[PDB]
């Protein structure tokens, strides 16, 4: 409103639009829905009625995140633009406490600002007096149901008032929500509609990205040859393979069916090619061009593949030397929780059971001096960084002795990592 | 605890000393600038009503806070411990660390509504 | 001569990397990761990218030090063109970092160039209208500790500026550093659909030569100051070049037990503070003893040097107390049972030849000092709270162990009786005791 | 370069602190641990250094003369403007409220404030903070400690004036739940026989040759001129044997050496003769009386009248014994070293009616004098100290040790060892 | 173990007793009675040390056994031989020793 006037600021220096920065403008999540196409209806013809004729309803639609719920009901109060409302986006989770959306209601009415005691009183005073109009969206219902039950209560005593001029429409993570932890009074008051919104499934997960792919796919650009500068000296084309598309579509349909997930896997990908393009030629920041399967092959992967593996092999030899008497232990007892003094009586009979070059070592550093450590050296140090790290969790005592020590990753991991 | 202890006694001196005097923080920062807060110095006394209840390692966290007001030259301090009996008992309970700053000035007054009769 | 003190004053700061910002020297073995923390930055800020990323590593890994490096390095060309905002998720809380944000926000636009006024959910939607809404300002987010936001029960202040990625005109981008590794279970399902899911690991030091190609690349100059530098530089690698060498060799301990170079970074500016003149510097650098007693003082009293700075009645004390901790089954045990065995271990030495056995009311003045020292705890105290709120629920919280007397609450042992008997030496008169 | 001072068992560590500290706020590293136990002299060596380098700028804070955290930052922000008002008087200054802060975003909300101002300064002068006693705050938890390690970093890195950090704090255990900052400590070791009493006799020997009651004990007895070198010896003969007598009571403490001296020394006067100020070894022989007795303690036959006595010595009984044996071996028809068991009501008067010399049956005094002993704390309560009255689920406990019991039987009379069999 | 030692002596004709015949007998009651991270690290240090003795010299023709006689016997008792020949199979594998037969053992170039 006010402060973007002083967001903008003069000196742009002509930033170098490539070949992959064209579609990540496209493929940036904002800019008639194919897949949630018959739905959009069901909510708006159960809409429709209402809005023309004065009454007070409520609509419940619920579903996994990624879904479009965010963005159908946006897409349902848009038109209607068009066609005696207020709309309002009271989200959950971004209310800080949970009383402090009744504060919105009460300013998106007349500009007030009231406590959450005195708003919910002018609003009830609103929802039953007023002669004859307000759309509402709960976003984020988890939030809002906490404490004790009595906020959301009123959220829908107000939806039975005859005299109140207001839609509500609630949009939660699951359709339990009014059954698993609502009572059965506001599960009347929530009503039978309850549309469901399943995932989404690969053919349509394919009729999405094109929708951001609508007019760059397979499409040319004029391009200099010395900065790398695309515009919509060759003048080049850039083609998207479709199959790797499809296996991006065939994975997150089968695990998720999650919108974000898609797009974002597709994102990911894209700027593989960019460095790689970068990498070959150089041109900075200041013959037909495509997309392999192999970059999409790599990033969905990349999602998956972890590093604890990696780490514990980097990690420094008391570290392994560490667990290494840790899973001993395991296997001795069979009690899958040692105690902490155990481990420094293991440490010490590992020795014994180079290695007099290492025993030096493991317990001073050179030094005549200063020798004879109990303890090995540094051994605060790496059962610090084994906490830290979350390998390790260790429970809180004042004795340095008998405090437990539990494995948070799989032990057989543990096990297998250590075989390198 | 130790921290109410310190807190609530702050603020029980605090108005008497403004009802003699014709905003400020409740610990120690108004013992030192007490003499530039009210003018004239200071010497409290301490009447501990029934000591033999409270938890001791708080009273010894308590003193050794008190330890700590020695160096400002314009306040004195007066421990009144009025304890219902056993002053061996006194000896045992306490960090002997304490005791031996305890023992450089005291004085064993009997007060005894029985006392020869 | 100065100049030797000169070169004190190019040594210091190269061992601490407060150089300006073109001679700021990165190691070899992360200069990949850089790169592609470069490429992350550089295009959202240039090329207007907004997307995210969260950066994991363990404790002092130079990722604080990588990203202002980064700023740095582009403050130097890119002056106004950009914004930062730092949080760290220990100073700030949950509530609070709102008026964090905010705060830091309107001290930048009189360094570009009515916010903060208000309640805490009165600027949050404020804050929120102005960045959801010639060049637009980015803004770059540096995240410290960001895995203490992702708790279990609120997880507000994640997905609004996660949702910022997804609609905001404004070019961001996130950078979340923490240590926690699998950072992205933590997290719940309707946050991590709003991000980005790319994370970076940061490397480690993998092989032994790494490191030494490090200490290599970190203690040589290569600006002309001194006149002592082209000797200096020669000395270094004379030294590190060669396996047998005393730096060379010490160096190998810290791969094995620390396997960090900020420890063994540590090690080096008293090293080369303490010489006076300039032969002095290349001996030390040379012999290394220094190092030898520099892991003394380090090592000087966390337990052994505990057990050495103690007198002849201490130890015996501790001696009887764990004779008596071997006995029970838990290994608890009370002061009247110390006492009794202390005793009896004292009505064997007088027998078998002289000993001033003490007191009852004169052990205690010991005891206190055993219990501080951390050779007892107490049976079952729960040490340190991690947080505010979990100690304050404890200060209120009576004690029922105060309420038993001094003599009879429950100490129990921190350092076990067989491991007495290999430091303590077979001079002592109680060594016979160290064994049962 | 720096201009170290010199003292007398430091010689390792002065180094370091010289070497870990300059004027130059480059080569000062950040954050700093002085560790070591009570009875090290820190607070002595720390000071020590800064008396001899008047040109670094040390603010003082104490966290041991304060209780928590809240007036911490209180404590911080009132006293850099305090400082920086007393360094740069010419500098114009918002002066802003050190009350008004209390969460730790308002310090570096308002140090954000404080330097700003402050940027006109010709160098980059580095600022020394530290903080005397950082284990003994009494509200310390894990996520205290390194709350204030990373304050340096989100303040404004380019400012004129840079604030760092030194740490004092002690318990070892402590400090090795965060080895892993790294951050660089200066470990302070213990001492040993010869150091303490070598420290001792160069700290006390200008107290002890010029206390009166030293001067009162020259005039008094025949004074020959004695030196004050001959004062010395005798000063000197005294803290040698001091330490020596008494070491193995007191381990390497100072400060648990500085009151001892100051309650055995006036007795050690008394007993000097004319004569034996030339005679050392024989005038321990004739004040040996106080050189094996401690003196630090300041055995009470109890107030507590007849009937409550017998009160006390039913509720000893149920020690070592619990209910599955004590109805038998105490019919109409070993654990003096263990914890007590638990009581209920009533098994008193069930033990107190046995042992008392039908004699009795009124036991309206009887029940005045339990809450009378349960405000001598002697027997108390293991739940809260409020609900206790009214028979609910309530057990009772005895907290005195067997010797007090045992002289309290034969005060009246009564014979308890028999019923305590192992 | 004297009588165990003492009938070690009986076996093979020996009237005098020899130092190799306790080792056994102890192995004896060492076993009727009953690739690790720390065997690695010892092969690792092992490695590293025979690299450095065998780069110290000029003279780098050097066999075995006057190897097993110039770094075992500055220090306390016998190492695993058996380890040592694991080490330098290993340092074939990375080409860093040439075995080139029984009587004389170089480094690569
Ligand atoms: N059918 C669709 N057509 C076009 N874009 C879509 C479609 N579905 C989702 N998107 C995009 O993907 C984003 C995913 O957000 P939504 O699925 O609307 O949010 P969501 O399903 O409610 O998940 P939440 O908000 O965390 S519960 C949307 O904001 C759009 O940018
Ligand atoms: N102002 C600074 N300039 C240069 N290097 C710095 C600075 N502050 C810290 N460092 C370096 O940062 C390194 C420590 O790593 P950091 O990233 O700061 O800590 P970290 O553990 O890696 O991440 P943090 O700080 O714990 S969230 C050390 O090598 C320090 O020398
Ligand atoms: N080298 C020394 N020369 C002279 N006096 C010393 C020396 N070292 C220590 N002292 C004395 O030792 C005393 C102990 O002072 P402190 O610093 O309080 O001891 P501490 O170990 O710091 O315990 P604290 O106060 O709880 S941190 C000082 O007051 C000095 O008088
Ligand atoms: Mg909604
Ligand atoms: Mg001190």
């Amino acid at each position: 409103s006010r402060f973007e006037n002083k967001l903008k600021t003069t000196q742009k220096h002509q930033i170098v639009e490539t070949i992959f920065s064209k579609v990540k403008k496209q493929l940036n999540s904002s800019y008639y829905l194919p897949a949630r196409e018959n739905e959009f209806a069901s909510i708006y013809l159960s809409a429709y009625s209402a809005i023309e004729s004065d009454s007070a309803t409520t609509i419940y639609v619920a579903g996994t995140p990624g879904v479009g719920k965010t963005l159908t009901v946006r897409e349902v109060v848009k038109e209607l633009l068009s066609s005696d409302f207020l709309y309002v986006e009271i989200n959950g989770l971004k209310m800080v406490k949970p009383t402090d959306c009744y504060e919105t209601l009460w300013n998106k009415v007349s500009g007030e600002r009231l406590t959450w005691a005195a708003s919910m009183e002018s609003l009830e005073f609103y929802f039953k007096r007023v002669p004859k109009t307000i759309v509402v969206l709960l976003d984020e219902l988890d939030a809002m149901v906490t404490k004790s039950q009595d906020i959301m209560y009123n959220f829908f005593n107000w939806t039975t008032y005859e005299n109140a001029k207001l839609i509500v429409i609630a949009v939660a993570n699951t359709m339990d929500l009014p059954e698993r932890q609502l009572g059965n009074k506001i599960t009347s008051r929530i009503g039978f509609t309850r549309i469901m919104f399943t995932g989404y499934t690969h053919e349509e997960l394919k009729n999405i990205i094109d929708l951001r792919l609508k007019g760059l796919n397979d499409s040319f650009f004029y391009v200099d040859t010395k900065t790398g500068n695309a515009i919509l000296v060759r003048k080049v084309r850039l083609r998207m393979s479709a199959d790797a598309i499809e296996i991006a579509s065939r994975k997150v349909a089968s695990v998720s069916g999650d919108a974000r997930r898609a797009l974002k896997v597709c994102k990911r990908a894209a700027e593989i090619a960019e460095k790689h393009y970068m990498a070959k030629h150089g041109y900075g920041y200041d013959g037909v061009q495509t997309v392999h399967i192999t970059h999409v092959m790599k990033a969905l992967n990349e999602t998956l593949n972890s590093h604890v593996i990696t780490f514990m092999t980097r990690l420094s030899f008391t570290a392994k030397l560490f667990i290494y008497a840790l899973l001993n232990l395991m296997k001795k007892n069979g009690s899958q929780e040692q105690e902490l003094g155990d481990i420094v009586d293991e440490i010490k009979l590992l020795i014994e059971v180079f290695v007099m070059e290492i025993a030096k070592t493991l317990f001073q550093q050179g030094s005549d001096n200063i020798s004879e450590q109990l303890r090995i050296i540094s051994w605060d140090f790496v059962l610090n960084q084994l906490l830290d790290a979350g390998i390790l969790f260790k429970q809180t005592m004042k004795n340095d002795r008998i405090c437990c020590v539990k494995l948070n990753i799989s032990v057989e991991e543990a096990k297998r990592a250590m075989n390198e | 605890n130790v921290r109410m202890m310190l807190r609530r006694s702050m603020y029980k001196l605090y108005s008497a000393a403004d009802a003699e005097e014709h905003d400020v923080s409740y610990d120690l920062s108004l013992v030192e600038n007490f003499k530039r807060l009210f003018g004239k110095d200071l010497a409290m006394v301490f009447n501990f009503k029934d000591v033999d209840s409270i938890n001791f390692n708080t009273l010894d966290n308590f003193i050794i806070l008190l330890k700590s007001a020695f160096k400002y030259d314009h306040v004195k301090i007066s421990l009144i411990f009025n304890i219902n009996t056993n002053l061996s008992n006194i000896e045992k309970n306490l960090r002997q660390s304490t005791i031996r700053l305890l023992k450089r000035n005291y004085h064993k007054l009997d007060v005894s509504s029985n006392k020869g009769f | 001569d100065p100049g030797f003190g000169s070169l004190q004053r190019r040594l210091l700061q190269q061992l601490y990397g407060t150089l300006p910002t073109d001679e700021k020297i990165i190691f070899t073995y992360l200069q990949d990761c850089q790169q592609e923390i470069d490429r992350i930055i550089k295009q959202s800020i240039i090329q207007k990218e907004s997307h995210s990323v969260i950066l994991v590593g363990p404790r002092q890994s130079y990722k604080t030090y990588l990203l202002d490096y980064e700023l740095s390095l582009l403050q130097q060309s890119y002056k106004e063109q950009f914004i930062t905002i730092r949080l760290n998720g220990f100073i700030h809380s949950e509530q609070t970092a709102i008026n964090g944000i905010a705060t830091q926000l309107e001290q930048q636009l009189q360094k570009i160039h009515t916010i903060s006024s208000g309640s805490l959910t009165e600027v949050f939607e404020k804050i929120l209208l102005l960045l959801d809404s010639i060049t637009k300002i980015t803004v770059v987010f540096i995240f410290d500790e960001i895995d203490t936001f992702a708790g279990p029960v609120r997880q507000t202040l994640l997905y609004n500026l996660f949702d910022m990625v997804e609609h905001s005109r404004v070019p961001v981008c996130i950078f979340g550093c923490t240590t926690k590794l699998n950072i992205l279970e933590y997290l719940e399902k309707r946050v991590k659909s709003r991000f980005s899911q790319r994370v970076i690991y940061m490397p480690q030091i993998q092989n032994l030569d790494d490191m030494v190609d490090a200490v290599r690349n970190l203690l040589t100059v290569r600006s002309e100051i001194s006149p002592w530098v082209s000797q200096w530089n020669e000395t270094l690698e004379k030294e590190l070049s060669d396996p047998r060498s005393n730096l060379n060799r010490h160096i190998r301990m810290n791969f094995e037990t620390f396997r960090s170079l900020p420890t063994l970074k540590n090690s080096i500016i008293p090293l080369v503070a303490t010489s006076k003149n300039f032969g002095s510097l290349c001996t030390a650098i040379k012999s290394c003893s220094f190092l030898d007693i520099y892991n003394k003082n380090q090592l000087s009293n966390n337990l052994t040097g505990r057990l050495q700075s103690l007198s002849d009645l201490e130890l015996a004390i501790l001696i009887s107390a764990a004779r008596v901790a071997l006995r029970a089954k838990d290994g608890s045990f009370n002061f009247n049972l110390a006492y009794a065995e202390y005793e009896k271990m004292i009505k064997a030495i007088n027998s078998r030849i002289t000993i001033k056995l003490w007191l009852k009311k004169d052990v205690k003045n010991v005891w206190e000092n055993l219990v501080q020292l951390d050779f007892f705890t107490e049976k079952s105290a729960v040490g340190l709270r991690d947080n505010a709120t979990a100690a304050f629920y404890a200060s209120n919280y009576q004690f029922q162990g105060t309420m038993i007397p001094f003599d009879l609450r429950s100490y129990q042992m921190q350092i076990i009786l067989q491991e007495l008997r290999r430091i303590i030496p077979k001079s002592n008169m109680y060594y016979s005791w160290t064994q049962l | 370069n720096v201009t170290t001072p010199e003292v007398a068992f430091r010689e390792y560590q002065t180094n370091c602190l010289a070497s870990y500290i300059s004027a130059d706020p480059d080569i000062t590293p950040s954050n700093l641990i002085l560790q070591g136990y009570s009875g090290t002299g820190k607070t002595y060596t720390l000071k020590k250094y800064f008396n001899a380098n008047p040109n670094l700028h040390a603010v003082w804070l104490e966290p041991v003369e304060l209780v928590s955290w809240k007036p911490l930052l209180q404590a911080i922000a009132r006293t850099v403007q305090y400082k920086l008002k007393t360094l740069y008087p010419n500098i114009p200054t918002t002066d802003y409220d050190p009350l008004q802060v209390e969460e730790p975003f308002l310090l570096v909300k308002t140090l954000h404030n404080i330097f700003v101002q402050y940027e006109s300064l010709q160098e980059k002068t580095c600022l020394f903070l530290i903080l005397d006693g950082f284990d003994s705050l009494q509200d310390l938890d894990a996520a205290l400690f390194n709350k204030y390690i990373k304050l340096n970093e989100l303040l404004p890195k380019d400012s004129k004036i840079n604030i760092k950090f030194i740490y004092t704090m002690l318990e070892t255990s402590f400090l090795q739940r965060y080895s892993t900052h790294c951050i660089p400590t200066v470990m302070f070791p213990r001492y040993n026989v010869d150091e303490v009493s070598t420290i001792l006799v160069m700290s006390r020997c200008g107290e002890l040759m010029e206390d009166s009651c030293l001067r009162k004990r020259i005039i008094e007895e025949q004074i020959t001129d004695c030196t004050d070198d001959q004062f010395q010896n005798v000063a000197a003969n005294f803290i040698h044997l001091i330490v020596q007598a008494f070491h193995s009571y007191t381990g390497n403490d100072i400060f648990a050496l500085n009151d001892l001296i100051d309650f055995k020394w006036p007795k050690y006067v008394s007993r000097i003769t004319k004569e034996n100020i030339f005679e050392p070894l024989a005038l321990y022989k004739s004040a040996i009386k106080l050189f094996l007795s401690t003196d630090d303690n300041l055995s009470q036959t109890y107030d507590l009248s007849i009937i409550s006595k017998y009160l006390l010595i039913a509720s000893y009984i149920c020690s070592y014994l619990e209910p599955r044996y004590d109805a038998s071996i105490f019919s109409r028809k070993n654990p003096r070293y263990l914890q007590p068991s638990l009581f209920a009501i009533e098994r008193l008067l069930a033990i107190f009616q046995a042992i008392f010399p039908s004699l009795m049956k009124a036991n309206i005094e009887v029940f005045q004098n339990l809450s009378e002993l349960h405000t001598l704390k002697l027997i108390a309560t293991t739940m809260n100290k409020n609900i206790d009255y009214l028979s609910p689920k309530v057990r009772w406990k005895v907290n005195v040790p067997w010797e007090i019991i045992k002289e309290i039987s034969e005060s009246v009379h009564f014979n308890i060892s028999d019923y305590f069999s192992d | 173990m004297i009588r165990l030692a003492e009938a070690h002596a009986k076996m093979k004709l020996k009237n005098v007793v020899e130092l190799e015949d306790v080792q056994e007998a102890v192995r004896l009651i060492r076993s009727a009675i009953k690739k690790s991270v720390i065997q690695r690290k010892l092969q690792e240090d092992l490695s590293r040390e025979i690299m450095n003795v065998l780069k110290d010299q000029a003279s780098d023709s050097m066999s075995f056994n006057e190897l097993i006689k110039q770094i075992n016997e500055h220090s306390q008792d016998r190492v695993e031989s058996s380890d040592i020949q694991e080490a330098l199979s290993r340092l074939q594998q990375e080409d860093k020793v040439i075995v080139l037969g029984e009587g004389v053992r170089r480094s690569v170039r």
